[PDB]
């Protein structure tokens, strides 16, 4: 443990005081936004909130509860949401519009996530068991994979828009080469209940999450189960997971943030927020120390990794 | 309620 980190402990560097499903930063870690139950998305400017004694800069009602948010990596004022209506929506937080409202969801959608390398391809799962990826130049969606069981989350490879992973409620990571759907490059079994997030600290390494209190990672190149994490308590909720290039965090139905690092199976850390309340979301700042978190009461805080 | 699916 010594040897890969030299941390001991989180400290909360600000806070701004109702479930937020999602906290995410946009393309430069400049702006942040949330949202969640409440039905609208909240954008944050992250020196303002650092500095300050706090208002969000836009504010997006939307239609339906909202599962997820995903900012494009490279037109830096659109961001894309799931809703419980199944609707994906990109927006543009400059002018507040729905530039594109996909609507062939039949159930809530669970996850979104906008691919870094090829920026106009979005991905979306769903509790109707269909993962779709959409272009933003096209109403229609482009892939349609259906599987088996609830999706609760979709992730593409911060390397190649040709592979995702798909958290399955069957308990499995399906790892898709979009340029042949019909059959996954590999699944990945190990969790024992429902994978509620999947994502990628590298090219080739894939963290998971999922509601049998564990977080794993995987080997995506030569398709091999890594590691898995311990300590937190998920037997329930969508409680987080984010993950940079050697750290893993998560939330937990006791209220507190977790921290791993990738070669160790027991925390580095933890904080109690201050059960009755869950971590909800959890976004770290790049491969920084520095993190954002959110509970099931509607906190936000700016935590960072210290000594 | 933001409870994930098993089953």
């Amino acid at each position: 443990a010594m040897t890969f980190t030299r941390y001991s402990r989180l400290r909360v560097i600000a806070e701004i005081r109702n479930i937020v499903s999602s906290i995410e930063f946009d393309r430069d870690d400049e702006l942040f936004a949330t949202a969640g139950v409440s039905r609208c998305i909240k954008v944050f400017d992250f020196s303002s909130v650092v500095n300050e004694p706090q208002c969000p800069i836009v504010e997006m009602s939307t239609r339906s509860k909202l599962s997820c948010l995903s900012w494009n990596k490279h037109e830096k004022n659109h961001i894309a949401s799931s809703d419980y209506e199944g609707i994906v929506t990109v927006w543009d937080v400059t002018t507040r519009q729905s530039l594109m409202e996909y609507e062939e969801h039949e159930k809530r959608a669970w996850s979104v996530d906008f691919s870094r390398t090829e920026p106009s391809m979005l991905v979306s799962g769903s509790d109707d068991c269909k993962v779709k990826v959409w272009c933003t130049r096209q109403e229609a969606s482009v892939i349609n994979i259906d599987m088996k069981a609830n999706i609760c989350c979709v992730k593409y490879n911060p390397g190649s828009s040709n592979y995702i992973a798909v958290g399955s409620a069957d308990h499995h990571i399906h790892y898709y080469d979009l340029r042949n759907i019909s059959q996954p490059l590999h699944v990945f079994s190990g969790h024992k209940k429902a994978v509620s997030y999947v994502k990628f600290l590298s090219n080739n390494e894939l963290a998971s999450a999922s509601t049998d209190s564990t977080l794993r990672l995987w080997d995506v190149k030569d398709n091999l189960p890594v590691r898995t994490f311990r300590g937190h308590t998920n037997e329930k909720n969508f409680v987080g997971l984010t993950v940079n290039s050697e750290y893993l965090a998560c939330g937990s139905e006791t209220n507190e943030v977790y921290v791993y690092h990738k070669e160790i199976t027991r925390p580095v850390t933890s904080h109690r927020f201050g059960g009755s309340y869950f971590i909800s979301a959890v976004c770290w700042k790049s491969d920084s120390p520095t993190m954002l978190t959110a509970n099931s009461q509607g906190t936000i805080k700016v935590l960072v990794l210290a000594a | 309620h933001f409870i994930v699916p098993d089953l």
